[PDB]
RNA sequence: UAACUGAUCGGAUCGAGGUUUACCUCGAUAAAUCAUCUAAGUUUCUGCCCUAUCAGCUCUCGAUGGUAGUGUAUUGGACUACCAUGGCAGUCACGGGUAACGGAGAAUUAGGGUUCGAUUCCGGAGAAGGAGCCUGAGAAACGGCUACUACAACUACGGUUCGGCAG
RNA sequence: GCGAAUGGCUCAUUAAAACAGUUAUAGUUUAUUUGAUAAUUAAAGAUUACAUGGAUAACCGAGCUAAUUGUUGGGCUAAUACA
């Protein structure tokens, strides 16, 4: 079985979450997948699964333990407003970050070297995943949510 | 050197912040403000390192750009990540109603002194200059860069006013003389607290004062680093708990580990 | 030689070719910003008056005005010059420019119709270019729309031009400009509040001054009564 | 208290929430003076390796000082006019050399030493070589311009380059 | 508007020079920060304050070069721009 000692607990109203250090004891088993650690933690603290973010796990040498960290947001509204985007992808909420640099710098090339009309015509074609689209997928996912 | 320097490297950031040697290249360069760069504790460190309310950079930004107005210094809102919260300032976090005072402990690192509500109204101010202003209006200036008008005329230079931050009205004051209580803002004697024995003026340059504490160890420091804590043996502030008495490492080890 | 002919009212622009050395003898050694009879050019130009507004070299070089020489000269162009664009604040460049004086080395001349004669060239008379971008500023509306100064702001509101157009998608849409300078309640409020700030300044200062004064006299009464 | 200049400033700018809307409550920003922060310019005292096959040095336009100016952000021979004859040197001047940027430091170390520090930090300097500028609060900027010396890229030869790896 | 004067690179120059530790600025400059001030808008002229005036870019339209982040003429309208 998985035991979870919950260690250092800071109540953070500012970001409206609880910050957590975690100790997982898995004496007979491989390092615990985050799905399981999430679920066991939620079982302990009575909150929703998708209200808890679990991160940064270190199994020690010899394999009885892992130490990790957790976050529990008050509402998934906040959680959806605070966690950064690569994390929302780990949780499948957001998407892929496509290849930015190359595009952006060749666009920089062409943009610098012409004037307004053409510039706008290039900007229409930019490969970016817009901040608009981000907040849109966030809101939409907040609209597809069901409270526990 | 072509003008102003906009960066700060972690190795060069003051020891008082207790930053990790290995934590990065840069640290946060304190903003121009009420306090000097070396006497600054910036907000970003106040939140990230001390309170741990912010885990990283992004987080700090979140707190200080959130429409909700989370952090207060001397009653006034601050949204600037590098705002130089200095000595004697009262920083207050609206969400938890935590009210802290910015201080140095005997080891010269920055500390947040938890204050109850009655403490948090008051803040200690130290007179820098005293002049007649325009229109023949007497004025006074403070370490936190206040300018105070129509001061009580008895107030001399280098005194300590007790300032009501609700009323913006100086309440009581005391000056630098034999027999008052000090805190020491800068020195190898930084953080120590004591009764002024006397003051010697050398008049070319630098005037030195001597100090005692509750235990009876003498100190000395230049006048500039003395900050007055009230009249008598009583201080108008709740001190971080050393009470302002330095401990020999022998004393430290004894009391801590029972040797 | 090639002539780019623009005329201001219609907003007419056409450009013309003349291979006659004899026909182009006229503009030779005429400085820019000069008046030309159109007659000596061609028959369709009978009765025409042109202003020589500029031109271009064989190599593309435009003529700067006031540079008086025929052919190219190199200059140091600071900001606020023709032929120039500042990439940066203080910016200067060595540039090759064409002089004011028209030689055969010029491929192109820019011509401004001043007085059009009897002769009728198609694109001068044929065209009427529309009015896009009506007036924006409040007062400019009032003027160009013929309204009184004493008049109500809502009359300015109601008289602003509408734009109506068909989207490339085939949609039907209408766009309106915003009036700048407009007198609204908000402007007046802000004004009232600023004047308030002032009056508060000297009021508060006065009250302080008097508070200090009376406290003073009390304190000296105590101070001197401590002396005896 | 005289006058003087008008080439200082003395808000024709923006949001938001609203008590239902003719009035409140929060803010954004522009800018002058004085403090304050930040940084700089200059600046006091003291301290560098080898060399005498360097013993005198500096002063025809500044060498040391004095005067009026001028210039500068300011002080000053910083610069000018006049005046004086000083200023430094065996306690090493002046002049060479350095496969010399200075420190924080590094390798060795009984003790005393020896030998390194181009290189994480702080100063200083430079952007191929020299000079000169623009604009700024700050620049002699160099991922700014002008010229020359020496070079780099296009050219239809007439022209051109957002030409400068000690990023 | 603001920034581009930080950062990054290199050690060629440099022997009281730079640098270091100690000072002075009562001999100065400082954009952005924090605090505090502000009753008179010189005179002549002008004077609407329920708020003044003329322009220009983007845009539309016509061009020049073999050539570039070159720009030339023409028609429009904003500003916390310029008065
Ligand atoms: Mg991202
Ligand atoms: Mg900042
Ligand atoms: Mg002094
Ligand atoms: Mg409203
Ligand atoms: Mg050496
Ligand atoms: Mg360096
Ligand atoms: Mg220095
Ligand atoms: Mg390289
Ligand atoms: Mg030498
Ligand atoms: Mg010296
Ligand atoms: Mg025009």
């Amino acid at each position: 079985t998985i035991v979870i000692r919950t260690k250092k607990i800071l109540v953070n109203p500012l970001l409206s979450r609880r910050q957590l250090s975690l100790d997982v004891l898995h004496p007979d088993s491989p390092t615990a997948s985050k799905e399981k650690i999430r679920e066991e933690l939620a079982k302990q603290l009575k909150v929703d699964a998708r209200n808890v973010v679990v991160y940064g796990f270190s199994t020690q040498y010899g394999g009885g333990k892992s130490t990790g960290f957790a976050l529990v947001y008050d509402n998934q509204q906040y959680l959806l407003k605070y966690e950064p985007n690569y994390r929302l992808r780990k949780v499948k909420i957001l998407g892929e970050k496509p290849n930015t640099r190359r595009s952006f710098k060749e666009l920089k090339r062409k943009i610098k070297r012409t004037s307004g009309k053409a510039i706008t015509k290039l900007l229409s074609e930019k490969k970016g995943d817009t901040w608009a689209s981000v907040q849109s997928k966030k809101s939409d996912h907040l609209k597809n949510f069901v409270a526990k | 050197a072509r003008g102003p320097k906009k960066h700060l490297k972690r190795i060069n950031a003051p020891k008082s912040w207790m930053l990790n040697k290995l934590g990065g290249i840069w640290a946060t360069r304190p903003s121009q403000g009420p306090h000097k760069l070396r006497e600054s504790l910036p907000l970003s460190v106040l939140l990230k390192e001390r309170l741990n309310y912010a885990l990283n950079g992004r987080d700090v930004t979140l707190i200080l750009n959130d429409k909700e107005q989370n952090v207060f210094v001397d009653g006034k809102v601050r949204r600037d990540k590098g705002y130089p919260t200095g000595l004697m300032d009262v920083v207050r976090i609206e969400k938890t109603d935590q009210s802290f005072r910015i201080l140095y402990d005997t080891k010269g690192r920055f500390v947040l002194k938890s204050l109850s509500k009655e403490e948090a109204k008051y803040k200690l101010l130290k007179v820098t200059a005293k002049a007649i202003g325009p229109n023949q209006i007497p004025y006074i200036v403070t370490h936190d860069s206040r300018t105070i008008r129509f001061p009580n005329p008895e107030i001399k230079i280098g005194d300590t006013l007790k300032y009501d931050l609700v009323n913006n009205k100086i309440e009581n004051f005391a000056h630098l003389e034999s027999g008052n209580v000090c805190y020491i803002q800068q020195g190898n004697n930084i953080g120590r607290v004591g009764i002024i024995q006397h003051i010697e003026k050398h008049q070319g340059s630098f005037d030195i004062c001597h100090v005692k504490d509750a235990k009876g160890n003498a100190f000395a420091t230049r006048l500039g680093n003395i900050f007055v804590l009230g009249q008598g043996k009583k201080s108008w502030i709740e001190l971080p708990s050393g009470d302002g008495v330095r401990e020999t490492i022998l004393e430290e080890r004894k009391r801590k580990f029972s040797y | 030689m090639k002539f780019n002919i623009s005329y201001p009212l219609t907003g007419a622009q056409k450009c013309i070719e003349i291979d006659d050395d004899k026909k182009c003898n006229i503009f030779m050694d005429k400085k820019m910003g000069q008046e030309v009879e159109g007659d000596t050019l061609g028959d369709e130009f009978k009765g025409y008056v042109f202003k020589i507004a500029g031109g271009n070299d064989k190599d593309g070089f435009p003529m700067k005005q006031g540079v008086m020489v025929r052919g190219r000269v190199r200059l140091l162009l600071s900001e606020g010059h023709s032929c120039f664009t500042s990439r940066r604040s203080g910016f200067r460049k060595r540039k090759s420019v064409r002089g004011c004086i028209v030689g055969p080395d010029m491929r192109v001349l820019a011509l401004q119709i001043v007085k059009k004669g009897v002769a009728e060239i198609d694109g001068l008379t044929t065209v009427t270019l529309p009015r896009k971008l009506g007036p924006k500023r409040a007062n400019n509306i009032k003027k160009l729309f013929g309204l009184k100064k004493e008049d109500d702001p809502i009359l300015i509101k109601k008289s602003v031009i509408r734009r109506t157009f068909k989207t490339a998608k085939g949609k039907d849409r209408t766009k309106c400009p915003k009036i700048q300078r407009l007198i609204t309640p908000e402007r007046i409020l802000r004004k009232k509040v600023y004047k308030a700030e002032k009056t508060q300044r000297y009021v508060k200062t006065n009250a302080a001054k008097e508070e200090y004064e009376k406290f003073l006299s009390e304190w000296k009464k105590q101070r001197a009564a401590k002396a005896h």
